[PDB]
């Protein structure tokens, strides 16, 4: 149970068309009624922050990693499962990078919020 | 819960146009009121059957639903000569309401019961207001024309309202000693009609946005009512004048229509779907005045008569013979599925026609007709039978559509001028062949041809393999529509061009033995080349464009390579590649006429390789040497280096295809190493120590490594 807090979690989606300055911090999102949200710990090695698909590649770092149960998985590798109905909150995203399509976003541990929409403008959800 | 029962479920883009206007009642006007007074009774019950007939008629004149845009004068019974006016923000009405009628002084609305009272004289001025006839020869039972609320609206259903003159009389009722309004005595020497009609007319006037007319609809079914009803009807005036936005006039069924279309307007509609749905239609749009015959028994009646103006979209009747004849300028021709004929003349024409067609449908073309598209939103690619020198829609199973032109001698003509759409978005054309004319596909929508057959793979080379499979002629240039890329074929260089222009696009290509493939790449693009399935495959060939930027890179670890040789010439660098029994080649090209220096191949998940790197190895002479070798050693699929030193938690992920994992500990220093592992997770076979020597077993305790090695 320990490293549910200490040790931070790391999500990697794609989305089509992105626009620039358009997140605030404070924003409310929230994750669609998904079975288990397959949330992978490491990303050093396990090939999942890399560079995969078309657009946007969008990077999130969960501070709050409490409340995700480890599935069946060969010993070695490190994943876990997360409950839906969570709240979220966007901070920390710049595009300096703006050309090589990665954004960075910054996350914490939140409450029962229920509210917010992740459909994107263009109509892409995130936490995928 | 009363309510859930009238409410309907939406329908998702319905393939054809339908009917949605209401259906009158039997028995509407006031015969049914003039048998129910037939009976002999007293004079003032009479009257109040009558007025009861007005109070109903004028009750509902008008239902406004602002929210949903939609005015409903159905209910207008005794309301005439209606003039509606789209054009102000709060519509205007305006019309003539029934009123009550003296023998002597006529209808005078200013006067109250007392001055009409003393004008007549039938009782005495001290008689109680309650022995008089209230609202005598003063009365009408539309009292005030109705307020429509301001709002925008698009859909007008039209009534049969006429105005109507109440003739009354004054009855004595000695016995409760009172003054009655009366029907007149028809058995006193020939007393005027209880009930005098007067206008029967209506006028609507379109503002500036699409309006859509529905009157009432009375020739819904050929039963002898609705029949009677109908022919009773056959005289109403409609006078409709549409808008820039564009006028559809759905006719009810009976009637003298007046369409004054704006010819600004891109799409007037004439839509005839009310009628009874096999009903006999012949429409020509070059005529003004027309009259829509209805065949009763021994004779003829015109249940209709329309005179138009700019209308240029007929739509024609449910499922009834029809023949259609269109106009010099634009038309739209919705069929009916009952089969005909439609005469489409000069201009641009287009078709809409169903399936099951239960009589063949004859399609003539005009000598001066430009262009002619046939939609068929019901019928799929897979049910034509492809005839050659015959621009005629032959179904496999069904009746089926037989176009044919005016004249036979400049047959000929018309090459390139009649696209057939399908429901799956594959699109016929007529190219003229060496000897003759012919259909021919050039446009291919991937989207709806998913849509409509799911289940089947969907990949561009299966779709152009299955249309070679049917055996249909194709266009020298055939194009895909839709998908994230685009795609070129060329018959008659037999060459497959693919272009992926999204930016970082996962792309995955399987060579045929059927054409030869083209790919334009772009930066970051990743070609995902699987094991081939099939041999003997042409030539590949695909093409970079280098950024000097962000390289790209290019990945074939699922590819699963037994040996890959390479060779180059003229700015490009042709590969071959041969898996354990299938092979396959492919040429890299650049767009700038230099192959990128920056651009990275990734042969093994730890080798990636730049393309300098084998572009200097490589002759400039046309020599082949291998760059790729399994012959020197099974794929790597891991390399390791030794700088990191101590604890540092190898983690190597399993594999659902190799099922067998390859760490290459590769040493960059002049010492001798010596590691001193541990398994704690999983199962080692050894270490390699020659090529076609099994696995060597070691200790894992002790992994002893010599320099530079």
């Amino acid at each position: 149970p320990e490293l549910l807090r200490h040790t931070p979690g790391y999500i990697r989606s794609t989305v089509s068309k992105w626009s620039r300055g358009w997140l605030k911090t404070g924003t409310i999102l929230q994750t669609p009624e998904d079975r288990n949200t397959d949330v992978y710990l490491t990303t050093i090695q396990n090939n999942v922050f890399s560079r995969q698909g078309g657009g946007y590649q969008v990077y999130y770092r969960i501070d709050g990693m409490a409340g995700a149960d480890i599935a069946d998985n060969a010993p070695g590798e490190t994943r876990c499962t997360l409950r839906p109905g969570t709240c979220f909150e966007v901070t920390s995203v710049d595009e300096r990078h703006y050309e090589w399509n990665i954004i960075y976003v910054t996350l914490k541990t939140c409450g029962w919020s229920r509210n917010g929409q992740s459909k994107t403008p263009n109509g892409d959800n995130l936490f995928n | 819960s009363i309510s859930l029962g009238l409410t309907a479920a939406s329908v998702a883009f319905p393939p054809l146009i339908i009917a949605t206007g209401p259906i009158a009642a039997i028995g509407m006007g006031a015969s049914s009121i003039a048998r129910n007074v037939a009976r002999k009774e007293e004079r003032h019950t009479q009257w109040l059957e009558y007025k009861k007939f007005l109070t109903d008629g004028s009750k509902h004149i008008v239902v406004a639903s602002p929210e949903r845009g939609l005015l409903d004068f159905s209910g207008n019974k005794v309301f005439g000569k209606m003039v509606l006016d789209l054009r102000q923000s709060p519509p205007l009405l305006h019309g003539e309401s029934s009123f009550n009628a003296d023998r002597k002084i006529g209808h005078r609305p200013d006067l109250g019961d007392w001055q009409i009272r003393e004008k007549v004289g039938y009782a005495n001025s001290i008689s109680p207001y309650s022995s008089l006839a209230h609202g005598y020869a003063n009365s009408k039972w539309p009292r005030t024309i109705p307020k429509i609320p301001s709002g925008e609206y698009d859909t007008i259903i039209l009534g049969y309202g006429h105005q109507y003159q109440a003739n009354t009389e004054i009855e004595y009722l000695s016995n409760w000693i009172v003054w009655r309004e009366a029907v007149p005595d028809s058995t006193s020497r020939h007393k005027r009609p209880p009930l005098e009609v007067l206008n029967s007319q209506c006028t609507v006037i379109a503002g500036e946005r699409k309006t859509t007319v529905l009157p009432l609809r009375v020739l819904s079914d050929l039963t002898p009512e609705c029949t009677e009803q109908a022919i009773s009807l056959k005289d109403y005036k409609f006078i409709l004048r549409g808008g820039s936005g564009g006028l559809a006039v759905q006719v009810g069924g009976a009637g003298y229509y007046d369409i004054d279309a704006n010819l600004v307007a891109k799409e007037n509609t004439l839509s005839f779907r009310g009628l009874p749905e096999e009903f006999p239609l012949t429409f020509d749009l070059s005529k003004q005045t027309q009259s829509v015959m209805l065949k009763t028994p021994d004779d003829e009646v015109p249940v209709m008569t329309i005179t138009q103006k700019g209308i240029n979209t007929l739509v024609g009747t449910a499922a009834g013979k029809d023949r259609l004849i269109g106009n010099d300028k634009d038309n739209t021709f919705h069929t009916s599925s009952g089969g005909g004929t439609v005469i489409s003349g000069g201009g641009n024409n287009r078709y809409i026609i169903p399936r099951d067609l239960k009589t063949p449908l004859t399609l003539t073309l005009s000598s001066n007709s430009v262009s002619h598209e046939i939609f068929l939103p019901e019928t799929t690619l897979a049910e034509l039978k492809p005839v050659a020198f015959e621009l005629s829609l032959i179904y496999w199973a069904g009746n089926n559509i037989n176009v044919q032109p005016e004249d036979e001698a400049k047959l000929n003509h018309f090459a390139g001028n009649f696209r057939v759409h399908t429901r799956d978005g594959m699109t016929l054309e007529a190219v003229s062949r060496e000897n003759g004319i012919q259909l021919a596909i050039s446009l291919c929508d991937v989207q709806r041809w998913q849509a409509v057959y799911p289940e089947e793979n969907n990949r561009p080379d299966a779709i152009l393999d299955r249309l070679h499979d049917m055996g249909w002629s194709l266009t020298p240039e055939v194009r895909f529509q839709g998908g994230e890329t685009q795609v070129s074929y060329d018959p008659l260089t037999r060459q497959l061009v693919y272009q992926l222009q999204a930016r970082y696009s996962e792309f995955q290509l399987a060579g045929s033995r059927h054409h030869t493939t083209a790919v334009t790449g772009t930066p970051g693009s990743r070609y995902i080349i699987m094991k081939p399935v099939t041999t003997q495959i042409l030539p590949t060939q695909i093409i970079l464009a280098g950024d000097n930027d962000h390289p790209e890179t290019i990945d074939l670890l699922e590819a699963s390579p037994v040996l890959v040789e390479g060779k180059k010439d003229k700015n490009s660098v042709i590969l071959t590649i041969a898996t354990i029994q299938y092979s396959l080649q492919l040429t890299i090209s650049g767009i700038e006429e230099s192959l990128p220096e920056t651009t990275r191949v990734a042969i093994q998940p730890q080798d990636t390789r730049l393309l300098g790197d084998v572009l200097r190895i490589l002759p400039d002479n046309g020599n082949w040497v291998g760059i790729f070798r399994s012959g020197h050693t099974p794929t790597v699929n891991r390399l390791e280096n030794l700088m990191a030193l101590n604890q540092v938690m190898t983690f190597l992920p399993r594999v659902s295809g190799s099922a067998e994992q390859v760490l290459c500990l590769e040493n960059l220093g002049g010492v001798r190493k010596k590691v001193e592992g541990e398994l704690l997770s999983g199962k080692l076979k050894g270490a390699w120590k020659a090529e076609g020597e099994p696995t060597v077993p070691v200790n894992i305790s002790d992994l002893s490594i010599p320099p530079y090695s």
